[PDB]
């Protein structure tokens, strides 16, 4: 496939066929699914390394949704990117007010 | 000599207890009869899957938690620790509703 | 019946980043909803951005300015750098 | 050399507290629950 | 007949403990119960809309997730 | 060839900073701007020599 | 003769059908969908025309200023719930005076 | 120097003559109405596209416009719009 | 015998005066040099049309009016008639910003 | 033209905008806080305007750039250039 010669992991044919059958435009370029798999691979690698270190903080070798919830909410760009997204079984942040102490 | 806590202690350890738990705080059967009750007058003789009930209960629980946090900050702005009805109307209206 | 997911790809990038920590099934479904959502984000922004220029062709320019417009400057900067690196290395 | 004349604000400047400062970089944030609750309860 | 009273007062007290609330007044359970009563109509009405459009007698998880898709909430997890 | 800086304005306050070793902030009120500046004790000593006060150019 | 006059429509069906064809929505487009869309847009546009028309009739003017459309939209509950984020240029605001600020 | 542009001027003027044929319309409010119809066209069109994509079908019919109008509008506007829309469609198909 | 109004009268007739007017309250030249000032460090040597400036000024004016209404209700919740900085941070933060 | 054009917004202008919102009494920091919110807002819209202007291969910003710039943010500004 053309993903290995370009340094990609996600396939180009599935994204290109999904853009063809997704009713977006008449003509589809050849570098657009490569760019899309590059952006999705970098972002998915970012969530994988942030949730991976968040799983490394609580001394567990498995990723629970609370680690992904704290990994997304603890980052500013992920909270600004996704502010309305509700994560199931992720819990909330330990936010304790100062005046209630 | 009875052993009693002062008012304001058990709420803090209830915050420490429930804030570490990801479980649902609403039972399945009153939410089931409630969802079927709202679904009664819309379309008669409907069916519900075993899924898609903890999704409504999950979004209701987390959305109500965020509403209690925004309303809690609204009660913090009033320089008191008690939540009032005008805090729910204030934090409900100021979110765009 | 057949279904399509990103299990082996997320497991492969997992083996590329930290090949010790495993992933649960539910968080894998959350990541599938994440990639499936951002795919509709950049795809829909590419559709409207292609509709704004009175053109019927979607190229890497629309994905580049679309990523530059819907993301913060860090994620759009490194995503634009790595994306143009993968595209220019591909061509 | 040493400047005998120094421009200074009234509200911002204090003579005592002197402060000078300037792939993806990211500040280290501890994801531990007992660390954050240990910080907020001390 | 009156399944809105199934939500107990210690349940709203525990949901107030999740939000960081120390002291709770009397009308909070009635106001929260009314907001929940409007919310379940606001989501459930769209669920009956997509269920009626889908030519189905049973509501699925895709009906709930796609029902919350257009409202900007984007509920993940079950049926994504 | 060399460049030099020129300061001028009406003296508003002659006061130490807030604590001290005796320096003086001189607030020079010009027409188009108002700025405060901190000076050395020698140029402040010449300021004491010129017998200036509040409101002298 | 167009198909708008035989169906009781004002907006054209060919422009909406061609706009749905060239708008990149789907592969197959039905024939009753632009008629339904011109029916809904004609009823809604007639609603804004009659509400802004009566709002222009209230201030004794034979021309519609954007303030009449602003008060006609904001005074209705379904129009305010339908469009809550829409900013109308040169429409002004509503005369909302609080009770506690009064002497 | 200008080729052509498309607007809804004559149609809004015609419905204006159908409702109240005394009050005139300014040009700027006509542009606001053009932005309104041009926006709601993208609303019902986009909701018809996503609703057609949800049913795994490639055909957009009056059913998708009917449930789309019923889902994105309040019950009064979707009720009278569904009644008048089905009246215009069923009156249209009866001519043949 | 001078004729002076008590404090609290001219604000009400200013509300009655400006709430009936749909005109813009910001001048065109400081908003012009402000828009060009923000547009200086982004892209050098840009041009602006005669349009698209009253659109930014119109959305800025109406959005700031709605922000002053929500902040005004936030100051009403504090049981006073004065607007404060924490009211702007409260009504700004509670709107999702 | 290039040096501190943020101070061009006058204090009676913010006072009149407070009169439009129904505010009776105004404190001191309201003009600075409102000026800061406006300073962030003009960057938040104007940055997307330079984004669409750079994508459009144009040196002049039009009304469609502003309306389409406010389209994705959910504000949907009507009127000029709809």
């Amino acid at each position: 496939s053309r993903s290995a010669k370009a340094g990609l992991t996600f396939p180009v044919g599935r994204v290109h066929r999904l853009l063809r059958r997704g009713n977006y435009a008449q003509r589809i370029g050849s570098g657009a699914p490569v760019y899309l798999t590059a952006v999705l691979e970098y972002l998915a690698a970012e969530i994988l390394e942030l949730a991976g270190n968040a799983a490394r903080d609580n001394k567990k070798t498995r990723i629970i949704p609370r680690h992904l919830q704290l990994a997304i909410r603890n980052d500013d760009e992920l909270n600004k990117l996704l502010g309305n997204v509700t994560i199931a079984q992720g819990g909330v942040l330990p936010n304790i007010h100062q005046n209630l102490l | 000599k009875p052993h009693r806590y002062k008012p304001g202690t058990v709420a803090l350890r209830e915050i420490r207890r429930f804030q570490k738990s990801t479980e649902l705080l609403i039972r399945k059967l009153p939410f089931q009869r409630l969802v079927r009750e709202i679904a009664q007058d819309f379309k008669t003789d409907l069916r519900f899957q075993s899924s898609a009930i903890g999704a409504l209960q999950e979004s209701v629980e987390a959305y109500l938690v965020s509403l209690f946090e925004d309303t809690n900050l609204a009660a913090i702005h009033a320089k008191r620790v008690t939540i009032q009805k005008k805090e729910i109307k204030l934090a409900r209206r100021l979110r765009g509703e | 019946a057949r279904k399509e997911t990103y299990s082996s790809y997320i497991y492969k990038v997992l083996k590329q980043t930290h090949p010790d920590t495993g992933i649960s099934q539910k968080s894998m479904s959350i990541l599938n909803s994440f990639v499936n959502d951002i795919f509709e984000r950049i795809a829909t922004e590419a559709s409207k951005l292609a509709a704004y220029n009175k053109k019927s062709t979607i190229s890497a320019r629309e994905i580049q300015t679309a990523v530059r417009l819907i993301l913060p400057g860090e994620l759009a900067k490194h995503a634009v750098s790595e994306g143009t690196r993968a595209v220019t290395k591909y061509s | 050399m040493k400047a005998l004349v120094e421009e200074i604000d009234k509200k911002t400047y204090n003579p005592d507290i002197y402060f000078t400062s300037l792939s993806r970089p990211v500040k280290r944030i501890n994801y531990s629950l007992a660390d954050l609750e240990a910080r907020l309860y001390t | 007949r009156d399944n809105i009273q199934g939500i107990t007062k210690p349940a709203i007290r525990r949901l107030a403990r999740r939000g960081g609330v120390k002291r709770i007044s009397g009308l909070i359970y009635e106001e929260v119960r009314a907001v929940l009563k409007s919310f379940l109509e606001s989501v459930i009405r769209d669920s009956v809309t997509y269920t009626e459009h889908a030519k189905r007698k049973t509501v699925t998880s895709l009906d709930v997730v796609y029902a919350l898709k257009r409202q900007g909430r984007t509920l993940y997890g079950f049926g994504g | 060839k060399e460049t030099k800086e020129v300061y001028e304005g009406e003296v508003t306050e002659l006061t130490p900073e807030d604590k001290t070793i005796s320096h003086v902030i001189v607030g020079l009120k010009s027409a188009k701007g108002t700025k405060t500046l901190r000076l050395d004790p020698t140029i402040y000593e010449s300021i004491q020599r010129e017998k200036v006060s509040i409101g002298d150019v």
